[PDB]
């Protein structure tokens, strides 16, 4: 992971089905396709992703102080580690099959659902700056304090002003 | 006279004429109203954004 970013979302965002966790990780990494016969790269690409992660442990990293603070030559700080979970819980209304009356019929039950990436995009080798802009835009959208809303990319859109093709139903 | 007269000019007398104020003239167009997305959203769901 060339770039990595950890953001803490609020209760309104966590309530959604796409943000069932409380921490979001944004990453940018480079992929290489290797020739099966001999080690020789054939194609290269950059990937921008975003997953809801959960804490699994801790580790020690160098301390980087900010303006008011000052650090020792060998000062270190401990930060948590994150991983992508397989499933996350939800709370949905239900009914008790063996309710004896009118007071124990309606209840709440918990279910597990599959976790899917928030963002998954692929960029070519000669488009590093566009990938960097996309990653920065995702980070800014998360910093604004709401859900990720803009996924538009100019390269993958259909032509504009071609009335003979855009007249067909799209809903 | 074995050649044409003025009455044989048709297109030049019918095309509308507008005065020009510069060697370069500019005008703007509206290509489309939006993209081909979906419109159905759901109860309490924020709709997608769109641009012209």
């Amino acid at each position: 992971m060339l770039f990595k970013y950890i953001h803490d979302v609020n209760a309104k965002v966590e309530e959604g089905r796409r943000y069932l966790s409380d921490v979001v990780r944004v990453a940018l990494d480079k992929e290489e396709t290797t020739d099966p016969d001999t080690q020789e790269v054939t194609s290269t690409s950059y990937r921008v992703t975003a997953y809801p992660v959960v804490q699994v442990g801790e580790e020690e990293v160098p301390y980087i102080p900010v303006h008011p603070k000052t650090a020792e030559p060998g000062q270190k700080v401990t930060v948590p580690t994150y991983d992508v979970p397989e499933k996350l819980p939800v709370l949905v209304r239900g009914r008790n099959p063996e309710a004896t009356g009118d007071y124990d019929d309606h209840i709440w039950v918990t279910e597990e659902v599959e976790v899917r990436p928030l963002v998954d995009e692929v960029f070519k080798e000669d488009e590093f700056e566009k990938a960097r802009l996309y990653y920065e835009n995702v980070a800014a959208q998360l910093a604004e304090g709401d859900d990720i809303r803009h996924y538009y990319r100019k390269d993958l859109d259909r032509e504009a002003g071609h009335y003979s093709v855009s007249r067909y139903p799209s809903f | 006279n074995l050649s044409f007269t003025d009455q044989h000019i048709k297109f030049w007398k019918k095309i509308p004429k507008q005065k020009a104020y510069s060697t370069v003239e500019q005008y703007g167009q509206l290509l489309d109203y939006g993209r081909s997305q979906g419109a159905f959203v759901g109860e309490g769901v924020l709709p997608d954004t769109n641009d012209s």
